[PDB]
RNA sequence: UAUUAUAGUGUAUAGUUUUUUAAAAAUAUAGUUAAAUAAAGUAUGAAUUAAUAUCAAAAUUUUAAUAAAAAUUAAAAAAUUAAA
């Protein structure tokens, strides 16, 4: 969970940019 | 992950201490002076007499 | 999940590297090694110029 | 009088609503395609409650066909040949 | 002298005699932050009171001492001045 | 209790790295014996002085009915009928000497769960055949009793056993021993006196005699009358040469 | 780091803290060469407000070009004609 | 792959290839519709799944 | 009677307090979407500089 | 990794000494005589005078204490002087015997069958010293009498200074505490006895610069 | 590297700094559009006039050939006949403000 | 379970921290610091790391049969004041050897006198040098 | 100090009640038509369901903050087809309207 | 000799402290007021959860500064005592009142305005106060989201503050962006002229009609998120209306 | 509503805004020689498995292949965590 909480939130960041 | 459990086996866990503790504890209270409200020694409001004199 | 930025005062070293947003005076090393598709850097502009080449010639003389 | 955005695209000779679609997301001021969440599509009038539509709930997100059509499709004038 | 508890004693005092051979450059008009025990808010107290020196250090009174450790929010003023009263007078010595 | 630590040195260059423990106001608390059998003699000695609300309900019951003023720790030591000493007695640190051989319990510092290469870390047979004659073996069925593994290191009443004494200061009632504890400080240690070593009796003529049954201080002296370096009492050296260097024996050439 | 003014190129020190991590490639402020609200490049690293975990304070490090900045702001040849108006160390 | 039984109200997993299903995020159970469904129900309108077919004649006919 | 209402209509720990839901005025919120306080855990802290002006002299979130 | 980076001393700087000489003879020459040195900063107290309440308003009045303990021992105005206000530790849990520890009301020598102290009687406590030419019979002599007369307007409570100090000023403690022997007697400096002799001579150059 | 330190040469735009190729000069206040080289001495192009004043078209390797005070591709001024760009035609592509130079430079 | 690793007797988990202030731990360090001074097994020293690094200092070591006589500088000091609890760093550097040795005070033994009166920081710095060579190459 | 606490065999083996042949009651004819619920005394003063949508609110708020509800406002197979529904509502349908 | 364990070694969360000789290795000047290591050793603030030391600095931050921006903070955890002691180190500095403690306390803090404020006000309100500027009350409602304790800390001497004279934090304001309420009695206050200009600002930002529309936007995005009690956005209403700023107008004019 | 920008064109300062928690084991990352991150608990709540009586301490001996199958002998507390 450790490092996945760091690749969601960049995953959430490039869907910002994104969209 | 092996074999089913009987009732008697699974109220093993109420026989021990643990799970008292975590399930069938009482809280000791009393109603706060100032409030009048069901209150926990040590855990106080947020309003100023409260804050300033901690009941 | 690099030591640098774990650190609990982050240097000022590891803060530029870190600053690799596409702005302007951006650092252009990250957006180098950065994917082409995915950043801006396009060819260096240079002068193959008659300027540039009489200065050549006349170190050459 | 600390600042405007249409206080400032006045000083600049500059229209307001391009102002705003220059600072609020593409998608909202454009014919562009962008996600939109669902709550924003907006319902029908329920028995207790009335219509939904993002007509009345984002005003200022709606679209701009004249902006649209200024900035990013062609005028067919402009390039008419014979 | 910095670790002494509650009182001052003559073992502190005789501590600080001790020292004052380790320390030889030392004068009576010193600057007050050689002082043992004299931190940095102490010696500002001191410097808006106008003392200077391990001189007017020792020189001040007791009033002077409770004002500055109950009012100033100075802290074991009481030790850095038994430290300058029990030091003067050999400075003034070794001035002389 | 564990004062502190600090560094000395014997007579010659050898360094002993001291633990100083503090001996507050300590009393015969109490006498016990199982029914008078021989060799249950017991007393059971107070630590500290301790305000009436420290304690638990029952443990100012147990200490108004003895009598003795409060203590905070309360330990026990059996002892002969002829090392009786009045209940509510004085003991001062001068009931030992600087060179004799204490035991010494305490509780060591606590580790918390840790892992086997912390706790038992290094990173009999019962049926088999020494011959090819025959074919009869029996194989581990299960984790034997004995098998160090994860668990629980730390707190534990850990005991010293013969550690030599070196420097009382019965002023401030210090005892120093030259030794590390791993237990922290304010932990009420427990001393012991050892009976033997290498065969032979503590306390005899060759040696000494101790303050049977305990030491009761003269009644001209007075401890607030004397300064702390007036009541300090050495050891004899532990070791016979420097240690840094050989015995004279051993030694290629001495100075002297 | 050092940031100097976009036009004037005047450059000035000053240290970047966590706080302001967004504020290190890119700055404003007033240039004292143009009276104005300027905007400034960042151009080379001083040193990191703190320090890391057990390493000395200065093992970060100024850049060489700080570090040559500040030598002609501040060397023998630069401090003699001023030290001689007022000694560096006091008054 | 297969343990329980091949309806989505079985309990125990099933596999992709042998017992395919359509994405049901939520519906109701063999005992009736759950407080959770029933939240769907009168926020959305219908249950989350969305293969149900709402039908409210009972409440128009109450109210 | 104090004592009553108190029990009755009182905070009660973990549930009926200011972080378990915070009624608006007729509707019930999460903690922290209330608006009468944009603490660390208020969804109205994470907004800033909507577009009209910086608004805050801080720069470092907002 | 070493602790001191190069401009730790400022360059070309000079640094001041930290010892009387290089030669141990003399260093150990120079400890003897600071050892050997009287006690400068000693004031042997007359009486500790305690109170009940608060440096904060204590000090208003420590003038006024000063002056009514004169009048209290017979002494003309202005010949006893005052020490530093000392507030004692507000310990939560007492402990009998530290210097900054609320004194007791009584003591074992007062009331040796007692199952417990008196509550605390002072919270603050300041020294009362006479002029140093006093003898100690004489300092003994003036803080007795201060004790005795203050302990009568205590039981008498239960117009004259002891009353004024009383009521007034509020102090509800003195006592007259042992002598400071922590002092270090030297016979021994660097491993060298001291010889009478030398420590006479050595009292006798001290005098002389004091003189 | 990065950020080619600028500190023996403050690297500045002057304010009457003419376009290369049809000499009029930048206003660097207004925008950072126009294009800067400073190949350290300076070269400044306004963002269409990067093209090829020959041939008015981009240049295919980012390269230009200066030829009487002015910008010719390398095609026109080695001789080849220009070649009608696929991919765009009018522009240079081209990184505005130095920032597709800024890789080279004095340091 | 056939063992036991912790103790809850009230004897192991009380502790006297509370209680400690009865007794003063600096008063008594400081009193075996100056029998130390009196029985001459070191001098008081009070000097801060400014005023001490640098400085020369001679080493007596009286072993046998011939005492070590070394000369180095002060590369730090523990404490800036008198204590038993002290220790101050050497480098000595003979003909063809270069040791850096932590000397503690109160040692009979090891008779250590800084020699000077004042040290100096560049010598101690190119003293530094000369030792982080030495290491290097060793 | 600690409340009496016993696993409940009903939660631990809990069997469908026996269905209906032929949807017939073996013993209607034989039993008074009575409550089985007061006959066997289950009795409520107050009955309360939390799945109406007075109760919603007061279902939501006692429900937990950290579990959520995805498809609020959205679904993601399509509610625009012409599909069936369940016999039951069927049969309602056809006795309402016969 | 050498002590039994050697080397820092870990010990349990609540373990007493040992005086035995060990190299002790800092990270830096823990002194310092605001660079203070975090952990579960007594001598370090508690290391409240965090993704890295470097977020754990950016919370306490974030933490330091809403705390001068409102002396009263609530706070969840471990990170309660942290904030209690970085409030008290930050009144320190203020009351050094040094030109290097204020750069200091600027690198450290997000809001130059709010270090200004503190260095303004702080000196003034705790010149009076030696130790102690920050209590930290347990409040007895735990945070439904993860059943964690709140404490809600605050700065003392509140009359003496300047700018906080007569708030009464016992219930938020109706609006987060409105002052705070005011006691009756101290109705008349009236707040310095730059924090006021300041608060005004950042309060137009939400009385913007496009902060309603972000607000609208937000309900629909934790709709779509998955946050149950999140009104349609068709059904909520916005937060400032002419009526309601008019009214809370008259009452900033009241109060002043 | 997932590792995860679908990139054609094209551009470079829009802060274009959803990642709990007060320790420890284990696991993953991180001045000799050739110290960070992931807890329980509140809340939600799967999966492999499931002949089994409230269960099979242990040793000895033996019976048709592991034999907790048999017999003899013996003495096996409950809960919690970890350990193959
Ligand atoms: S009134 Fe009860 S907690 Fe404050
Ligand atoms: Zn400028
Ligand atoms: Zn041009
Ligand atoms: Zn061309």
């Amino acid at each position: 969970a450790a490092a996945a909480a760091a690749a969601a939130a960049a995953a959430a960041a490039a869907a910002a940019a994104a969209a | 992950p092996k074999r089913k459990k009987n009732p008697m086996q699974l109220r093993r866990k109420v026989y021990g201490l643990h799970f008292k503790e975590k399930y069938l504890k009482m809280e000791e209270w009393y109603y706060c002076p100032l409030c009048a409200e069901p209150k926990k020694p040590g855990e106080w409001c947020r309003r100023e007499d409260c804050r300033q004199i901690k009941p | 999940k690099e030591y640098r930025l774990t650190v609990p005062y982050r240097s000022e070293v590891t803060m530029l590297r870190l600053a690799n947003h596409k702005a302007i005076n951006s650092n252009i090393r990250e957006l180098f090694k950065k994917p082409l598709v995915m950043n801006n850097i396009k060819a260096i502009p240079r002068d193959l110029g008659e300027i540039p080449r009489d200065y050549v010639l006349r170190l050459l003389f | 009088g600390r600042f405007n955005m249409d206080e400032a695209a006045a000083a600049l000779q500059l229209n307001p609503a391009y102002a705003a679609a220059l600072y609020r997301p593409l998608n909202y001021t454009f014919h562009i395609r962008g996600q939109l969440y669902p709550a924003q599509k907006g319902r029908p009038s329920r028995p207790g409650s009335l219509a939904a539509s993002q007509g009345r709930m984002f005003p200022l997100y709606q679209r701009n066909d004249r902006l649209d059509k200024e900035l990013f499709r062609l005028n067919s004038r402009g390039l008419t040949t014979e | 002298g910095i670790a002494t508890g509650g009182r001052v004693t003559n073992e502190d005092r005789r501590w600080w005699l001790v020292h004052l051979e380790c320390a030889p450059d030392v004068t009576p008009g010193t600057f007050i932050a050689w002082l043992d025990c004299c931190g940095t808010h102490t010696c500002k107290k001191l410097i808006e009171r106008n003392i200077w020196t391990i001189e007017q250090v020792a020189a001040l009174d007791s009033d002077q001492v409770d004002e500055l450790k109950y009012r100033e929010g100075c802290l074991k003023m009481d030790v850095v001045w038994e430290h300058a009263r029990t030091i003067i007078t050999p400075l003034r010595q070794r001035e002389v | 209790v564990k004062a502190f630590t600090c560094k000395d040195y014997d007579e010659l260059g050898n360094q002993f790295d001291c633990t100083a423990f503090w001996f507050p106001d300590n009393q015969v608390v109490k006498h016990s014996t199982r029914n008078g059998e021989v060799g249950t003699d017991k007393v059971y000695v107070g630590a500290m002085n301790v305000p009436v609300e420290f304690h638990k309900p029952h443990v100012a019951a147990f200490y108004k009915a003895a009598g003795v003023p409060v203590k905070h720790v309360c330990a026990g030591f059996p002892i002969t009928p002829d090392a009786y000493a009045p209940v509510g007695t004085k003991l001062d640190v001068r009931h030992f000497k600087p060179g004799q051989e204490v035991t010494i319990t305490f509780q060591n510092t606590d580790y918390g769960f840790r892992g086997v290469m912390f706790r038992h870390g290094f990173d009999g047979d019962s049926r088999w055949q020494r011959r090819p004659g025959a074919m009869g073996t029996e194989g581990q069925k299960r984790i034997y009793p004995g098998h160090r593994m994860a668990g629980q290191t730390g707190a534990a009443a850990e005991t010293y056993q013969g550690v030599p004494v070196w420097r009382i200061d019965y002023k401030n009632s210090l005892i120093y021993l030259p030794t590390l504890l791993d237990a922290d400080v304010g932990t009420y240690v427990r001393f012991s006196d050892t009976i033997n070593t290498k065969g032979l009796t503590l306390w005899n003529e060759h040696r000494g005699l101790p303050a049977f049954p305990t030491f009761i201080p003269p009644e001209d002296e007075d401890l607030s009358k004397l300064a702390t370096d007036e009541c300090q009492l050495k050891s004899p050296p532990l070791y016979m040469y420097f240690r840094d260097e050989f015995p004279a024996t051993q030694l290629v050439s001495q100075a002297d | 780091a050092l940031f100097s003014c976009f036009r004037c190129g005047y450059m000035y020190e000053f240290a970047v803290s966590n706080s302001y991590c967004r504020k290190l490639t890119l700055r404003n402020d007033h240039c004292p060469r143009c009276d104005q609200l300027t905007l400034f490049r960042f151009m080379s690293v001083s040193g990191m407000v703190g320090n890391m975990p057990f390493k000395p304070i200065g093992v970060p490090g100024p850049s060489y070009a700080t570090l040559w900045w500040r030598k002609t702001r501040e060397g023998k040849e630069a401090s003699a004609p001023l030290d001689a108006v007022c000694k560096s160390d006091r008054w | 792959y297969q343990r329980g039984g091949w309806s989505p109200g079985s309990k125990h997993q099933k596999h992709m290839t042998l017992n395919p299903t359509l994405y049901l995020y939520r519906f109701p159970g063999p005992h009736g519709p759950g407080p959770y469904t029933m939240k769907y129900w009168w926020t959305l309108g219908c249950f989350p799944t969305g293969m149900e077919v709402p039908f409210r004649l009972h409440e128009f006919l109450s109210t | 009677s104090q004592q009553s209402r108190g029990l009755l209509s009182g905070s009660g720990k973990g549930f009926s307090n200011e972080f378990d839901w915070v009624e608006f005025k007729n509707k019930l919120y999460p903690s922290k979407m209330d608006p009468r306080n944009n603490e660390m855990g208020s969804v109205f802290r994470r907004v800033g500089d909507l577009g009209s002006f910086i608004s805050t002299s801080r720069s470092m979130e907002r | 990794y070493w602790p001191y980076n190069e401009d730790f001393v400022p360059e070309g700087a000079e640094t001041s000494r930290f010892q009387s000489s290089g030669s141990p003879g003399t260093r150990r020459r120079v400890l003897q005589e600071y050892a050997l040195s009287p006690l400068f900063g000693a004031r042997v107290p007359c009486c500790v005078v305690g109170t009940l309440r608060t440096a904060k308003e204590i000090i208003v009045l420590k003038r006024d204490i000063q002056s009514l303990l004169c009048e209290l021992m017979e002494l003309p105005q202005g010949s006893v002087t005052l020490g530093p206000l000392q507030q004692l530790r507000e310990m939560m849990l007492y402990r009998h015997g530290t210097p900054l520890s609320p004194r007791l009301g009584d003591e074992r020598q007062l009331n040796m069958d007692a199952y417990a102290r008196r509550p605390i009687a002072a919270r603050t406590m300041m020294d009362v010293f006479l002029a140093e030419d006093m003898s100690l019979d004489e300092i003994v002599n003036f803080g007795r009498l201060s004790l005795g007369k203050l302990q009568i307007a205590l039981n008498n409570l239960r117009v004259e200074p002891a009353q004024l100090l009383v009521d007034r000023m509020g102090i509800s403690y003195c006592e007259i505490p042992s002598l400071d022997e922590s002092d270090y007697v030297f016979a021994e400096v660097g491993g060298v006895a001291v010889t009478d002799e030398e420590a006479e001579r050595v009292a006798q150059r001290w005098a002389e610069r004091c003189e | 590297p990065a950020y080619n330190e600028d500190v023996d040469r403050p690297m500045v735009v002057p304010p009457d700094a003419i376009c290369f190729n049809c000499d009029k000069p930048i206003d660097a206040g207004d925008v950072n559009s126009y294009v800067w080289i400073p190949a350290g001495q300076g070269y400044f192009f306004h963002f269409g006039c990067f093209k090829c004043n020959r041939c008015k078209y981009r240049l295919g390797h980012n390269k230009f050939y200066s030829k009487d005070g002015k910008a010719w591709c390398i095609p026109c001024a080695l001789g080849r006949d220009v070649r009608v760009p696929t991919r765009r035609w009018h522009t240079s592509y081209v990184n505005t403000h130095r920032t597709g130079s800024r890789l080279t430079g004095h340091f | 379970g056939y063992t036991r690793e912790r103790t809850n007797r009230h004897f192991f988990v009380a502790r006297a921290n509370a209680f400690f202030s009865r007794l003063p731990i600096a008063r008594v360090q400081r009193s075996l610091a100056m029998e130390a001074v009196r029985e001459g097994r070191m001098r008081p020293w009070k000097y801060t790391k400014e005023q001490i690094l640098g400085a020369p200092v001679t080493c007596n070591f009286e072993y046998n049969p011939r005492p070590v006589r070394l000369i180095g500088t002060v590369m730090d000091a523990h404490t800036e004041e008198t204590s038993i609890k002290g220790g101050l760093k050497v480098y000595a550097r003979n003909e063809e050897t270069n040791m850096m040795l932590w000397i503690p005070p109160g040692n009979p033994k090891l008779r250590h006198e800084v020699t000077s009166t004042k040290g100096s920081f560049q010598h101690y710095l190119d003293e530094r040098d000369k030792w982080d060579e030495a290491w290097i190459t060793g | 100090m600690y409340a009496r606490f016993t696993t409940r065999s009903k939660f631990y083996f809990r069997p469908a009640r026996p269905a209906l042949a032929y949807n017939v009651d073996p013993n209607v004819m034989r039993r008074p038509k009575v409550k089985r619920g007061l006959l066997k005394g289950t009795y409520s003063d107050e009955t309360v369901d939390l799945r109406d949508r007075e109760r919603l609110e007061l279902l939501e708020s006692m429900r937990h903050p950290r579990e959520r509800d995805f498809y609020q406002d959205h679904t993601y197979h399509n509610q625009w087809l012409r599909r069936d529904l369940e016999k039951h509502q069927k049969q309602q349908l056809a006795a309402r309207y016969k | 000799r050498a002590p039994p364990v050697i080397g820092c070694t870990r010990k349990a969360r609540w373990a007493g402290i040992d005086d035995n000789p060990t190299i002790t290795y800092k990270p830096w000047d823990t002194t310092e007021p605001l660079m203070a290591d975090y952990g579960w050793t007594r001598g370090k603030l508690p290391k409240f959860r965090a993704r890295s030391p470097f977020h754990r600095q950016q919370i306490a931050r974030r933490m330091v500064t809403e705390m001068i921006r409102k002396d009263y903070c609530i706070v969840g955890g471990a990170r309660a005592p942290a904030l209690r002691i970085l409030a008290d180190h930050v009144v320190e500095l203020a009351k050094a009142g040094d030109t290097d403690s204020r750069q200091q306390l600027a690198y450290f803090l997000h809001d130059p305005l709010m270090v200004d404020k503190a260095f303004d006000e702080y000196p003034r309100r705790f010149k009076d106060m030696n130790a102690k500027y920050a209590m930290m009350t347990r409040l007895k409602s735990r945070r439904r989201t993860d059943a964690v304790a709140m404490y809600f800390v605050e700065y003392k001497n509140r009359d003496m503050s300047d700018n906080h004279k007569g708030e009464d934090y016992s219930a938020g304001p109706e609006r987060f962006f409105l002052p705070p309420r005011i006691v009756e009695t101290e109705k008349g206050i009236q707040r310095p002229p730059h924090m006021q200009m300041a608060f005004d600002r950042w309060a137009s930002k939400f009385k913007t009609e496009e902060f309603h529309h972000w607000w609208r936007l937000r309900h629909a995005k934790l709709r779509y998120w998955g946050v149950r009690n999140v009104p349609h956005p068709s059904d909520v209403d916005p937060l400032w209306t002419e009526k309601e700023e008019e009214e809370w107008h008259n009452e900033m004019l009241a109060n002043t």
